[PDB]
């Protein structure tokens, strides 16, 4: 059957040598059944019980009848016939025989007939596997740069896809159940030098007893009272025809013994326990081909004996690459398009999203969708960027967590041309790509992860210098100095940010070189105190503050500097008091001090006539100032998780107060005035301790019960009409 | 239904069959053509001894000497191999001649290679119902070992009864003229080791037997959960290939 | 199986002259096994052993007993009888054996058994294969299942002529079976021929047995002797024959040197030139199997063929893309043209040139596309596009584009991805070069070929420049538009750009000059200048541009220019001025002198207030102050009743003035992100306005009557 490719050249020789030693067995053994005998004739003159060998001739009456000698011939036979030369036919027969079991004694026993017909199956349908052949087929600043060289991408089928990966599983099992055996080359050990000893043995004892084969024999059986001689000359006929066989015999023998004994050389000289395996590899540069260990290089010596190309089928078959390749070209073929599609997402910029987490790879079938904007790839272990990126026009954000990226020179190409945001999230210095800083055309850069280093920090990102267009930039690694590469860099920076989330910073003096910066953001850095440099950013608009531990803020007296601070975020801190020194910020449109413990709002607050939105939550607050009609510009207000307990009437001078937060207080009732807020669209009461709800609120022209925020059993006081014609605006 | 069904110590026992069945074959090919006795009258430079007696005379005390004085196992001895290999065979291979168990194990076979290949509900209703082929089985490995030890036992006395030499004292008297005859059965030595050999075969064939009984008496297969049958049936494929009870344990999880 | 093929006719002669003598032999064998024998009678007169052959005639009378008979048979038998009479059957049977195993040893012997089952599948599969047919009819329209087919299987040929091809051992093996078969035919025959006649029907022998019998010499019959005799004859004559064709195939490996193989008939008749010779050890299975039949090798060689590869290719990708989908894919650009982009592919498909309304086409990363002679299916193509890809060229091709194009687009990642016949060209227009060319000491070397494309117009530069190249230089002598982009790299011109005297347009961007140098000055028949994204800060030197009669555009956006000279009063030409994404805070008055100002676009600054001289300017069209700190439009803001567009996003105004209905030209106007309280209902009355022209936010879009909004809505349906 399918075991033809076990049997190297030595085997094939044995069993044909075997079948012919078998055939003079049988030969022999019907030669001798039917033909052998004996032709005796008495001798009359004997002297010592010899022969003693003492007018035309005449011959010599012996007075014998035939039976008489049938009778002699049959005890001289029986008797004085060596009896090698009685069972040469049998012997050579059972000698061909255990020969034969000895060649057949792995494949009858099933304990490795089993592991042997899985590996020769296994090994077929490998051979034949089209996938095979393909791969196959598929045949100093670069390097350095992370750019690496081109990718060859096919096409493939979905049915042969899965043959391929079943195979894989397949051969990724029968390795882990047949690598450790080391059980047939045992038994093929013991094969090979049981047949050594026994051809030793029968190529000495037979040419031992073959001369005992003579045509003329001489017996003494000593039978008188019933022939009346003693000594008798007999000839066997078939003699030289038996001397002739078993030198035959003995011939093939010997061609046997010398054929194992190369056979028992050559596996002692290989030591074929572990397969080399280099050699393939090697002129492949295929790497990830390991050599295997015993019960698994036998085999592969032994197929390789009958035909070397069967490894190399088998080696790509054993290769990790060639793992990742196929499974590769299946999550080619994997994602649809349509599920491409129905995994689309909107972020909050209104932008077409594709978030991949957690895959095998980068699936090329996501680059055929053109509307394509904000692209995330989380925890994909080193993946690289084809050149079909350039199909993806309306890219424009690239995000990066955890990924060791590596590009392609024209994808690298296509992305110095259309990218304009990079986030980098990374637990390792070695996951961020060094072809980052070619980018020419990147505006916005995020980095989150511990860069700290020492005696060499803020000197891996050192390419900062080259990204000229760069405009934002993000840092959230827990840093303790401001890197001079940023530091210079910021002359054209619009934002930065920085998040130590712990951290204590110093600026050292290294902020007021960045001019044209408008934002600033610098979250859990530990500052304790506003440093003084950040006022010489004359083009500062916004500021936030949070969570640096806060306990005076007195210094915001010195931005009058800023003509166009337009906003200023210390929410998060410790603040008690609110300076009246802001009073002198007349620009301030928004301003955020929740989180903190102020008592009171002081009435020079409310010269800044420009505010809009004001978050106070949080606060030791029980009462509103009366001045609150000084800010006609007001549309939200925030008191919630406060002690607000009354509302003066200047609450409800102001007409363009889009919404409020008023809940959660201690507010006990509502004025009347409520139906003064024209501009009311949503409300929050939830946690006051009123007792009813004002009518006046009713006729609110904004209201809805979605801006409703209160207690289902303070809303029931509400008139009827009030609570139908808050549902109807909810359900139109 | 053939292959996977035979543990390694049923094909030693086929195969030392099927050499017992060949040598049963060869003895009684060589009694049927060349099985003879050669007689001579016991007692009438050197002479003849001229009994005066004419062939036909010979060949009438060869066949009386032939059929009364040599012994009966030296003329049967291969007609009764021939009967116990085909006793031996035919209770081996009875196990599948037999309808029922045809019907059992091809359904057994069938559902082995659907489960292979990745009805389990209703075989462990109709198949556990047994126990009877595990019983069967065992009663049929006894039989075998009855048989071993009575052919030995009874074999290695008889042995030696097969001589090359024999003598016949028979009432011929009046038509030859003699009354004992010296004899000798030319192929007796040729039986004496072809014997030898079934003999050892035999034991083999024994000791396999003992081995599985070992195989059939040291763990109490009736439980492994399955019944006493389908536990039979598993640790019969687990002999025959390790590998194929964990694909088969797979559709019987829940 | 299918190795009948692999047997030549001498093969199945002698197997079948092997079958005869092995049925001899073995009737020989049986008939001296069975009934041979010798039958001897002793001579009474023996003279020198030798016998004398010195009322009625009476029987002599020997006194032997039967069995004595028997006994001097048998020793006269096994002595004087020739061993050639005896064991002349069993040297026919080993010798027949012999031969045999010589004639089957290649079969058996793995090492070439796998060689010879591998190339008689493969010839089998070559032999039936769809494509080969159509192949030898061709000296269409196919499946794609049997292009991918024939591609696999191009690509077993080609490993499986690597694995063949090196080896050489099928044909040692034939040798030294052929040789080993001829020689022992040579013993054989000698040796037979010589003891043939040792086989007598009477034999007198002397055996040396007196005390036995009491006979000195026998005369002996030997009855087979005869039959015997007509066998061996029957024997020889066979093996003659077995030996005379085995001596042919001998001359026959011996004559042809068949290790090499022309195949120079079947590839001149039906022209395939790219039919190589094959090497040794393959050779030789073709020949095989020619001598069985030459249809075989006829089509082996498609496959073993390069040309019928690229064939197979090219009507696998003709078959793929259908005029129907190329059509379908075939779009528009933003130019208003008929563009073909193909994208990634194999090479070029031959469809393509199936259309005479082309005029651009461009392929990118399409490996070794060679340019043939069919690119003449399509005249008016002015346009081509070659990113990433330096394609080959043909003379009929060359020659086609010498006179019948205009625009060639080179995206390069490599100098050598620039072809050179490119420079040939003479009537080119539109020339695009991409790719950092820049090199060191090599500098600018790779466009030593601009110097021919005298008819260019049109030359645009984004190769990472530092310098300003001297072909460029050479090239300005008649150029009409000059684009150099450096994509941020500081490029340096130092008295090297005035030179261009013919130039109409000049657009530097991103050349990070943060200074104008004055050569652009010397520029008189330069008319738009872009210089947009340099870090310009003071920008006095347009002081300087009254040396310029015809400017009527400057781009000097995307910059750090903090304030605005006056003296830009003294550009009155200007219609279109960019000067938007800076640091402007206010305009100088002095700047709307210009009344031929129609583009002002300001967007992106730190403005405050609009003067009022901001409607002087009658011609104003375009206005855009978005993401600014405008407060409120100025009364002269509306005297340009042709203000065809009206930016206002991002700005602080608080109320919308009432004079904006005044405005009837108004065809455009955005006012998302404003702070406005309500639309005033003025702006409904403007007739060019639509509801898309309009852009706000729709609650507050709603706060007009519903007259208006229903109007608006009727005039943007239609």
């Amino acid at each position: 059957p399918a075991y033809r490719i076990l049997k190297p050249w030595w085997d094939v020789f044995t069993d044909y040598i075997s079948i012919v030693m078998l055939m003079i067995a049988v030969f022999g053994g019907t030669l001798q059944v039917t033909q052998d005998k004996m032709i005796c004739l008495p001798c009359k003159w004997v002297t010592k019980d010899s022969c003693n060998d003492s007018t035309g001739p005449t011959g010599i009456k012996y007075d014998l009848d035939r039976h008489q000698y049938n009778y002699v011939d049959a005890v001289c036979y029986e008797n004085r016939l060596h009896w090698f030369a009685k069972y040469f036919p049998y012997l050579v027969l059972l000698h061909t025989l255990i020969f034969l079991a000895c060649s057949n004694f792995w494949f009858k026993f099933p304990r490795t007939s089993s592991k042997l017909e899985h590996f020769v199956s296994i090994l077929l349908k490998c051979f034949d596997s089209p996938w095979t052949t393909r791969a196959l087929s598929e045949t100093k600043s670069r390097i350095e740069q992370g750019i690496v060289d081109r990718s060859e991408t096919g096409v493939l089928d979905k049915k042969e896809g899965e043959q391929a990966k079943a195979l894989f599983e397949k051969v990724k099992k029968f390795r882990t159940h047949v690598e450790e055996g080391d059980i047939v080359y045992r038994l093929y050990m013991r094969q090979t030098i049981i047949k050594v000893i026994k051809f030793a043995l029968i190529i000495c004892y037979t040419v031992y007893y073959v001369h005992n084969i003579k045509f003329d024999v001489d017996c003494t059986v000593d039978i008188e009272s019933l022939t009346g001689y003693r000594t008798y000359r007999c000839a066997h006929p078939l003699a030289t025809l038996f001397k002739i066989l078993a030198s035959f015999y003995i011939s093939l023998v010997i061609f046997y013994g010398l054929i194992c004994m190369y056979t028992l050389w050559w596996m002692l000289r290989r030591s074929l326990k572990k397969y080399s395996f280099e050699s393939i590899r090697e002129e492949s540069s295929y790497s990830d081909i390991p050599d295997v260990k015993n019960d698994f290089a036998f085999m592969l010596h032994l197929i390789d004996q009958y035909d070397p190309l069967y490894s190399k089928r088998f080696a790509v078959f054993l290769s990790e690459v060639s793992e990742n390749k196929l499974r590769q070209l299946n999550l080619n073929n994997e994602w649809t398009l349509d599920k491409l599609r129905q995994r689309l997402t909107k972020n909050a910029q209104d932008k077409l999203e594709l978030h991949l987490f957690m895959l095998s790879g980068i699936p090329d079938t996501v680059f055929d969708l053109v509307e394509l904007e904000v692209l995330k790839l989380e925890l994909i272990p080193d993946v690289t960027i084809p050149p079909s990126i350039a199909q993806l026009t309306g890219l424009k954000e690239l995000w990066l967590y955890h990924t060791a990226a590596k590009i392609e020179a024209p994808a690298l190409a296509f992305l110095r041309e259309n990218l304009r945001a990079l986030h980098i999230k990374f637990t390792d210095i070695k996951e961020i790509p060094l072809w980052i800083y070619s980018l020419k055309t990147l505006e916005e850069l995020h980095l989150t992860g511990n860069l700290s280093a020492e005696n060499n920090r803020y000197i891996v990102i050192d390419g900062l210098r080259e990204l000229k267009r760069l405009k934002v930039l993000r840092l959230k690694s827990n840093l303790s100095k401001l890197p001079q590469v940023v530091t210079d860099v910021g002359v054209h920076l619009q934002k930065l940010s920085i998040n130590n989330e712990g951290t204590k910073l110093i600026v050292l003096n290294s902020l007021k070189k960045m001019v044209n910066l408008t934002e600033l953001e610098l979250i859990r850095c530990d500052l304790e105190r506003i440093p003084h440099s950040i006022f010489s950013l004359h083009n500062l608009q916004e500021i936030d503050l949070k969570d640096n531990n806060l306990k005076t803020i007195e210094e915001i007296i010195s931005f009058q500097h800023l003509h166009r601070l337009t906003c200023l975020k210390l929410w998060y801190n410790h603040i008690a008091y609110i300076p009246i020194q802001i009073g002198n910020l007349t620009n301030l449109e928004r301003l955020y001090l929740n989180r903190n413990k102020i008592e009171k709002i002081p009435t020079q607050l409310f010269y800044c006539r420009k505010l809009r939105y004001l978050d106070l939550s949080h606060n030791n607050l029980t009462f509103l100032p009366a001045d609150i009609g000084l800010l006609q510009n007001l549309q939200n207000l925030a008191v919630t998780a406060n002690r607000i307990e009354a509302l003066p009437p200047e609450l409800f001078q102001c007409r363009k107060l889009r919404a409020l937060h008023l809940g959660n207080n201690v507010l006990q009732s509502l004025p009347s005035r409520v139906g003064e807020l024209t501009n009311l669209t949503q409300i929050e009461l939830r946690g006051n301790r009123l007792e009813c709800l004002p009518v006046e609120l009713g006729e609110c022209p904004l209201l809805k019960r979605s801006g409703l925020v209160v207690e289902e059993d303070l809303f029931s006081t509400l008139p009827p009409e009030v609570k139908e014609r808050l549902w109807r605006a909810d359900k139109e | 239904a053939f292959r996977v069904l035979k543990p390694w110590w049923d094909v030693f026992t086929d195969y030392l069959s099927v050499a017992m069945l060949m040598i049963g074959v060869f003895g009684c090919t060589l009694q049927v053509m060349q099985d003879k006795i050669i007689c001579l009258p016991k007692r009438v430079e050197m002479k003849g001894l001229k009994t005066d007696l004419d062939l036909q005379q010979y060949s009438f005390i060869n066949q009386m000497c032939y059929e009364r004085a040599l012994h009966w196992y030296a003329k049967y001895f291969p007609y009764l191999v021939l009967i116990h290999t085909l006793v031996f065979m035919l209770c081996s291979n009875f196990w599948f001649k037999f309808p029922g168990s045809s019907s059992k194990i091809e359904h057994f076979i069938s559902i082995l290679g659907k489960c292979f290949d990745s009805k389990v509900k209703k075989f462990r209703l109709h198949v556990e119902e047994g126990d009877i082929l595990y019983a069967m089985y065992v009663r049929q490995t006894v039989l075998k070992v009855i048989k071993f030890l009575i052919i030995i036992a009874y074999n290695s006395a008889l042995v030696s009864k097969v001589q090359f030499t024999v003598d016949c004292n028979v009432d011929i008297q009046d038509m030859t003229g003699y009354k004992n005859f010296s004899c000798n059965h030319t192929m007796a030595h040729l039986f004496s080791k072809l014997s030898f050999c079934y003999l050892c075969f035999v034991s083999i064939y024994g000791l396999t037997c003992l081995y599985t009984l070992y195989w059939l008496f040291y763990r109490s297969l009736r439980e492994y959960d399955v019944k006493n049958d389908f536990a039979f049936m598993l640790h019969m494929i687990d002999q025959y290939d390790p590998l194929y009870s964990k694909r088969f344990a797979v559709f019987l999880s829940e």
